[PDB]
């Protein structure tokens, strides 16, 4: 599948999917603390590139919450809040036209 | 101090000398407006005056009874919550259009917003907007469920392993890695689906009471 | 389409605006003592009862059309109906 042009704004340029950031912690504390162990970094980390490798295969196109908990586990509300956050640094849903 | 009751008036006509579904947030907080006030004018359509007095006595038993969110109650404040997950089961119908789906619910992090989720899946279904409200009191009447039953069991909500056994079973489990990506067997399920029905459909559900 | 009337003592409200009267009747959006209860949820409830009515000036807007279109609790949605019709913003050509 011919990939098209990856398109983030120019403040996330520091987003890497194979690592989590420094503002990534302090937004989503709830993956963060080391109480819960469903919410580690390891599953922060497939929540998360799930939702920004699906939108990148067709970034044309709203990626949603729906198609997020249809995929994978865990609670609803904490993926709500990233898929938020990552509509905030453009991450998701950039360029849904 | 947030205690918004999820009221469920349900009354038939033949053990009820009246017919009526109806579903409700009552801000137990705000004593102010007067329940039989408030129920007659939801029942503009009439032996009115004793009818009015067994709804008042159902809405005032529910808010009597309801067990407001015991985390923001017993000083806790966790963020994150303590992973206690439900299994939030959804099954509206709005005129012509009927929303089945599921979903996983963390009753233990009061961040969690139902009007914000019910909001953002009537945007993503493009659902009409009654779904909104009817979304969100099935979020939280389903969340106060487990509430109340881990109440009268002395649970502490603080975060120990759940006694019962059988309230214990209907937590989802601990979600490793390996369990992120859902099977082919669970989302089916957990996913929604939005089908028209007509009126002869919605009397054989209505009928499965 | 609809060409609204309400009465000569109402032409304060605004759509867009929030004016003393309605802080003074409905003090409990703007104590900023509860999150849910904003003035931005205020205009969203209010004009969601102004306008929906201003569809069908000659069909009565009530509290349950009110309560299952808008995520607000029943008590406050009631009051709010209640003030609404006081000013004759609602319901006004019933």
């Amino acid at each position: 599948p011919q990939a098209h042009e990856i398109v983030i704004p120019s403040y996330s340029k520091w987003f890497n999917l194979e690592k989590i950031h420094s503002i990534e912690v302090q937004s989503l504390p709830e993956f963060f603390t080391n109480r819960i162990p469903s919410k580690t970094p390891e599953v922060y980390m497939r929540y998360r590139n799930f939702m920004v490798n699906s939108y990148r295969l067709n970034p044309n196109e709203y990626f949603s919450v729906t198609t997020a908990r249809r995929n994978v586990s865990g609670d609803a509300a904490a993926l709500f809040r990233l898929h938020k956050f990552l509509t905030k640094w453009g991450l998701i849903n950039y360029q849904v036209d | 101090s947030e205690q918004l009751v999820p009221i469920r008036l349900e009354f038939d006509q033949d053990r009820d000398r009246f017919f009526l579904r109806d579903t409700l947030l009552w801000n137990k907080n705000d004593k102010l407006i007067k329940i039989e006030d408030f129920v007659d004018d939801m029942l503009r359509d009439y032996t009115r005056e004793q009818h009015i007095d067994t709804i008042c006595q159902s809405i005032q038993e529910q808010i009597q009874e309801f067990q407001g969110n015991p985390y923001i109650e017993l000083n806790q404040d966790r963020l994150g919550g303590d992973d206690l997950r439900i299994r939030i089961k959804l099954d509206i119908v709005v005129g012509q259009n009927q929303l089945i789906d599921q979903f996983e619910w963390d009753i233990s992090n009061s961040d969690n917003c139902p009007e914000e989720f019910a909001e953002s899946m009537c945007q993503e279904l493009e659902l009409p907007g009654e779904f909104v409200t009817a979304i969100a009191h099935s979020i939280r009447e389903q969340v106060h469920m487990y509430h109340k039953s881990l109440a009268l069991l002395g649970y502490n909500f603080d975060g120990s392993a759940i006694e019962d056994d059988d309230i214990r079973s209907r937590m989802l489990p601990t979600i490793t890695l390996d369990d992120v990506y859902r099977p082919a067997a669970e989302s089916k399920i957990f996913t929604p689906n939005l089908l028209q029905i007509s009126a002869a459909e919605l009397e054989r559900l209505d009928k499965d009471k």
